[PDB]
């Protein structure tokens, strides 16, 4: 029971922290190119979208090997308690 | 012939067991399926055509393994294990000798192993492998796929599916590479050389 | 001898609906093969001792196969507005509800289960024995589809109320200022606050409800009558 | 028979685990960008398949429930 | 006779067809689906639970007519024609008599049976706009309290449907309109 | 014997081909659920209901047909070319007569004109399932033309545009006005 | 007897193995529901009518191949490769010769005619589909793109869209023009 | 095909009519509640009027 | 693949002239209706969405004539170019 | 698996270069027609689109004959990464 509890808490802690740099990596230039639109007057509604593009594909760039050494970390663990 | 009927009903009931687990039919079949399903459709062609052609291509590595035992075959003890000789020759090929080592105790030249032992382990080996060479068919579609889908995001269209608009580039991009029968002869080349 | 086929085709017609509603028990943990196999060993494992027999014994099913699946529908409506709140789902105006509900059938799996699956099952014999006309008591079947939808929304409501109070706050930070697009703001942040919420009552609250949504043979009488 | 539908649902649902992790993050990020119209399954369903050939899981399953009823030297 | 058996086989693939086309589950299973439209969450109640309770809800009106057949029971075709008059005394009182006579002059069981079933979609779907008409009030009523405010861009769908969900639970909904669908065919309680 | 029930059962799989293509039912089934694709409904009235109505308005009209064909039953092989003079003579006043001279270039054979039929009842579906489809594209966008005349941009109109979709439907009552008039395009009173 | 007619029930076991896959039928059936996904139609005409009149259509060069085996007939074991020459000049037509050449180095032979075959028609008629999800790219995106010329950014533009795909079907009455171009290519 | 080119312009100028009369007039509802079901279900009385028949 | 070749640009070149007619109708009178009101402003934000929807079924009703025709005659020619 | 991280960042690589030209050139006319309404004011919401639409299907123009040989190199690499 101690383990089901674990392996749950475990698995949404995982979606939490794997889910947070590229999602405040869109959020600091969701909001700084729209404080440059108050400076500046723009009425463009679709016009953050090109630098969250570059920031969420640069973003899963420099990671990409990082999240393989964390899901087949987690993924061999819960088959040993599965089998074992 | 009444004591034989039921011998070739078995027999028919037999090959469906054996033609579905240990031979070529298994790699093939996956791989139609999966780059059916990377195009993104659902009932094209059928499950039917897919399972004709995979039979078609899979005798041409059978054939040349059934005429060994055709001209070869209390006597009938040793008479199978040469019969299947050719065949288990066959089967050391394409498994992983660690695996049928822990099936052998839960040389290989001087004896090789039990038949009972080593065609789990090509199950085992060719729904893996076809598992592997199945992600790389899908990664060229997935491009095609992000690309349209950020390209209407450029613009102010987020109320748009791009399954109406990536299903056109899917099958041009499988057709100006000339697809369904690159991956054929790769398979065929893949056992059988040329 | 020949007697058994209509005996093992009455005690099949009751434990079907109930394999075909419950989580760990329809077709897609159970192929074809065995299936029609463990159904004959459970029914002739609890006999005590035509054709609208078959129809009243389905009937009994289907109210039994929907009271012992109460408590992972509960799980699973927990999930698809956990899901609805954070996005992801409104391109038909799931992914996260199938976790809940695989999640409650193992925790409810393991203490208890089948043991008050069977004595369900076993004392349903006990008062609805067939040849007896047994019915499935039609005025406490009008508030089933309450009880469900209550019990999911008190189970889900912080997650809805934090959401919610995320939502006038981003509302209020585009009365500042206009130009934010505020509505794909709010749809990067709401997918991670309702996770992080979730996180800090998934492990001392929810492996309760489900033992304590669990519907046990005690109650069998305020379900079922016998018309004879 | 119900003892081991209990057992293989136990492990069924460890098994679960790891791609309903993938599938929580890509459904997480295409909501970071805005591409709300466009169903995760043909993205996830490349990355899911890697889990699963860098695991090799076929000789991982196979192996262990084998040990569960046998034992070996 | 295996034929006989094969008969079985007859009826085990059509009676997903007679509940489907001559049983009053043909007018819960519309409005069921049809306030779950209303609501605006499209997974809950899951029509696994929508189709339990009204197919459960048909075998209380099937039941006396089913009954009457059992307790009775073209020589010995001439047993069920009888049979079958206590199926043919529904099938009169809820479908209408422009519909009974029209595919019989171009009452017969194979007559009643398409002018049943589209008496009961019109039925229905009459009862499921009047049950529309509260939601509509509800969602024009928020969405309007934030264009009083400087709330004139933000989406009000992800607020209209809590407050339209914890209010038909909270007055009792699913367990009105299950009552009151029920008290127009049998009498319940 | 067994020698026709081999000739039976073989033939029992082909009872839906006869319906799938040489029958009506190509034409019932198709308004019959691009009416549930024109109101913007998903599951409503959920078809297996709607292909039991299309079959038992298609089973009326075949009807007529089926009952002298049973009383007028190689050389024997040559009784079928006559027997079946009143099914032929029905797939030949709704084929397309210059399709059936180019099958039979390559009193008509009844393999050459039976696609003929079905493709021009596939092409009348599509034109009487147009004609539907044209009333409900205006209901749309005057439901978007006044959300845009007011200050409601962002919120969605297809929770406004179905309730007016619906009760168009049932003033009309179109479901005893298409089962009316599809019957009356075969049949006479 | 029961071998005699078992033998025949084996013979239509592989009747839909040969009719599902080393006949025409593989080039009729794709355009149908090529063309039914083309539409934005889910399922609505069904799966059982488009499987009926493509294979009322697929029998039309068929029976003039067949009837020569009706014509013509350890005796019956040499006579089936002689025989049997009418089909192979259907397969030899239509199929790729350096497929063909592939298959019998890995008159040709009736077994390598048969995935070369079969493999060729997937491909044209998926070049076929092609053209025919071509004039409805333009109208899903022009239908689509007025609505962002005004403010209808959240409007799902399948339900105008829909009754011109139609429209733009019945007006080129694309069913018969389609099974007419379909018979051209054969005879 | 003149009957597919009647009831396919009917709308379109149903549009410029119906959706287009307010744009004038605001350029007051339940005067226009009335207006719009009646030519509603008159233009759906008359295309079954040229379907059916 | 040179009737691949044409029939792509083909049909990205009747996009742009497709999607291009109305667009254009529905930012003349959008800027028509700003530039006039530069004298006895009384501006306000939702008044020229309803005059654009006249304005872009209005000559909607102009084009419709057209717009059939030069997809009908496209219409004709990729399937001819796919048959035969 | 040396290949397979190849292969996937190959991938991810592609994504941000493909959909990042056409994102830059609807970047720079809805950067320029705002600074352009800003100061001259004309205010309108369907300019920005209105040659948002042509620089899209110019630059699509320019880059369909590309596109297909990034692709098709890529894509004939792959079979010959999984087969061999």
């Amino acid at each position: 029971m101690d383990d089901l509890v674990f392996a749950g808490n475990k698995a949404l802690y995982l979606v939490l922290i794997l889910s947070g740099w590229p999602t405040i990596v869109a959020t600091i230039i969701g909001l700084l190119v729209g404080l440059f639109q108050t400076v500046t007057q723009l009425q463009e509604q679709t016009l953050p979208f090109g630098i969250k593009l570059l920031g969420v594909c640069l973003c899963l760039f420099l990671l990409s090997g990082w999240y393989g050494e964390v899901l087949l970390s987690y993924g061999r663990q819960v088959i040993f308690l599965a089998l074992a | 012939n009444d004591i034989s009927l039921i011998a070739l009903l078995a027999f028919s009931t037999l090959l469906p067991f054996i033609i579905a687990s240990g031979t070529c039919f298994v790699k093939f079949s996956i791989v139609f399926v999966m780059v059916r399903n990377a195009l993104g459709l659902q009932q094209i062609p059928s499950n039917m055509t897919l399972n004709g052609v995979a039979l078609l291509l899979s005798m041409f590595v059978m054939w040349p393994i059934m005429h060994d035992a055709y001209v070869y075959f209390s006597s009938l003890s040793k008479h199978v294990d040469e019969g299947l000789d050719g065949y288990r020759d066959y089967l050391i090929k394409y498994s992983d000798r660690e695996l049928v080592q822990f099936f052998e105790n839960a040389k290989d030249e001087i004896e090789k192993p039990s038949i009972f032992a080593l065609l789990p382990a090509y199950a085992l080996s060719e729904i893996k492998s076809a598992f592997k060479i199945g992600f790389y068919l899908y990664l060229p579609f997935v491009v095609v796929d992000l690309v349209v889908s950020s390209v209407l995001l450029a613009l102010g269209m987020m109320m748009m599916s791009p399954v109406t608009i990536s299903t056109p580039i899917k099958l041009v991009l499988f057709v100006a590479l000339d697809g369904w029968t690159l991956l054929s002869k790769g398979l065929i080349l893949q056992y059988m050389d040329i | 001898i020949h007697h058994l086929v209509a005996s093992a085709a009455l005690g099949f017609a009751r434990v079907a609906p109930i394999f075909f509603f419950l989580p760990f028990l329809n077709s897609g943990v159970l192929s074809g093969a065995p299936r029609n196999a463990i159904i004959i060993l459970v029914a002739l494992g609890v006999w005590p001792h035509m054709i609208p027999l078959v129809l009243q014994e389905a009937a009994v099913g289907v109210m039994l196969g929907c009271l012992l699946s109460w408590p992972f529908w509960v799980m699973h409506a927990l999930g698809c507005i956990i899901d609805n709140q954070r996005g992801a789902t409104l391109s038909s105006s799931s992914e996260m509800a199938n976790f809940l509900n695989m999640f409650a059938a193992v925790v409810y799996l393991q203490n208890g289960g089948l043991v008050t699956m069977v004595d369900v099952l076993n004392k349903s014999y006990q008062l609805c024995d067939p040849m007896n006309e047994c019915t499935p008591s039609l005025p406490p079947l009008l508030t089933f589809i309450n009880q469900v939808a209550q019990n999911a929304l008190v189970l889900a409501s912080p997650v809805v109320l934090v959401l919610l109070l995320s939502e006038v706050f981003l509302g209020l930070l585009s009365r500042f200022a206009p130009q934010m697009n505020a509505f794909a703001i709010s749809l990067t942040v709401k997918s991670g606050i309702a996770v992080l919420i979730m996180l800090l009552y998934f492990s001392p609250v929810l492996p309760d409800n489900v033992l304590r949504l669990s519907f046990q043979a005690t109650g069998l009488s305020s379900w079922f009558y016998e018309r004879g | 028979a119900l003892s081991e539908i209990k057992s293989a649902f136990k492990i069924g649902f460890y098994l679960y685990l790891p791609f309903v992790v993938v599938d929580l993050v890509v459904s997480s990020v295409l909501l970071a960008l805005g591409m709300m119209m466009m169903s995760p399954v043909t993205i996830s369903t490349p990355i899911k398949l890697v889990l699963f050939v860098a695991l090799d899981g076929w000789t991982l399953l196979s192996k262990g429930l084998i040990l569960q009823y046998m034992d070996i030297a």
